[PDB]
């Protein structure tokens, strides 16, 4: 019953033809919910998801969006000369939200880096801020000092991220809730005197996923090697291990396969 | 590194002649700026969207070039991927499975 909402934002100086400068990805559960961009200007829900918005909610989010936006233009500004090092493409990134327990005991993340390393972090629970090295420090001095941010994000992250956690897992639970098994492949390919046994699973959701391979009832770590879990366009996700055998044991070996969507694992052989 | 790390796969379980998608996956690159095309026989695919951009909890940039197609049996389908970080284009082959 624990729920996540989280926001991946990037300023950029150098983005890339026909490519935005600065970007806000929401996630619910690990679910695209909404998107900001300094090309569109708007903030606008993923209608898969979040099917019947309403616009009230999403000019709100349109205009923080927007303070963020000048914000991180603020820094990318500043930045670099004061980490001498006015020399290059320059990057701002912040990640925040929040997690309601399956108790209902809340969790707040407010993180911030700079050329994508840890530059300052905020902790609600004590509302006190840590720098990651003494440039970094000369910004967080100033913004306790001011005082207003601590309360600023304390209410954004323990009032404001946990009202729109509520909202958005209401409004996309027929999204949320559809389980989606993994479409499971497994396949070799024989090289040399080796055979690479690949069991992929394609778009499962939720995005938990463990995989692994077995000879006998026995699993062989050992030889695995994962590829890890990838996205897929629609908010399902991709997954795989592979491992090599003697190409007269390749019926031997099976690939299990654990989802929240199965009752029990499955098994797979090539 | 902080070049891209790249993997290709289809959206279903690859099969000669029914319509799919190919993905590109790039992760754990910075800086942000990433150039990924994918290609059937060394042309590029048409009609290819490209996610907004995003990026790992360790601060590692990543993105998702997705394009419909209808593999088939007899073309390699690869992904492009131009970074600072890398001093040619790499390409990454398509493992069709079937
Ligand atoms: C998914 C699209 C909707 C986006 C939700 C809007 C949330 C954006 C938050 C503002 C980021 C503010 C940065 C910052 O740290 N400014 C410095 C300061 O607050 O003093
Ligand atoms: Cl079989």
């Amino acid at each position: 019953g624990s729920h996540s909402l989280r926001y991946f934002l990037t300023g950029m100086t150098d983005p890339g033809p026909g490519m935005p400068r600065f970007v806000i990805v929401g996630y619910v559960d690990d679910k695209i919910f909404g998107t900001y961009n300094s090309k569109s200007r708007t903030a606008q829900p993923i209608v898969e998801m979040l099917p019947q918005e309403d616009q009230e909610h999403w000019d709100t989010q349109t205009q923080k969006a927007q303070g963020g936006e000048r914000d991180f233009d603020w820094n990318l500004n500043r930045l670099p000369e004061r980490y001498n090092k006015s020399k290059g493409s320059h990057t701002m990134q912040m990640m925040f939200g929040c997690d309601i327990l399956e108790d209902g005991s809340i969790r707040g993340y407010d993180q911030y880096a700079f050329d994508g390393r840890d530059f300052l972090a905020f902790d609600m629970d004590t509302m006190t801020f840590t720098a990651a090295d003494p440039v970094a420090e000369i910004t967080k001095r100033r913004w306790e000092t001011e005082g207003t941010y601590a309360e600023r994000w304390k209410h954004e992250l323990g009032t404001v991220c946990v009202q729109n956690l509520r909202r958005y897992l209401e409004h996309g639970k027929a999204a949320l809730k559809r389980r989606v098994q993994p479409e499971v492949r497994v396949w070799g390919k024989e090289a040399d005197g080796i055979l690479t046994l690949s069991c992929h699973a394609h778009g499962f959701y939720p995005r938990p996923i463990t995989i692994s391979w077995m000879k006998d009832g026995m699993v062989r770590d050992q030889e695995t090697r994962w590829g890890g879990i990838v996205p897929n366009s629609d908010g399902t996700y991709h997954a795989s291990a592979a491992i090599d055998v003697l190409p007269e044991d390749g019926d031997k070996y099976w690939c299990r396969v654990e989802h929240a969507s199965l009752p029990q694992p499955g098994l797979f052989s090539w | 590194a902080l070049t891209p790390k790249v993997q290709v796969y289809s959206r279903f379980p690859a099969s000669a002649g029914t319509k799919n998608v190919l993905n590109c996956f790039a992760a754990g690159f910075h800086p942000p700026k990433i150039s990924i095309t994918l290609m059937k026989d060394g042309v590029p695919m048409e009609g290819a969207q490209y996610s907004d951009m995003s990026f790992n909890d360790d601060w590692t940039f990543q993105r998702l070039v997705h394009a419909d197609f209808t593999p088939s049996s007899g073309s390699t389908y690869a992904c492009k991927v131009e970074h600072e970080t890398l001093k040619e284009p790499q390409v990454y082959k398509w493992d069709p499975e079937f």
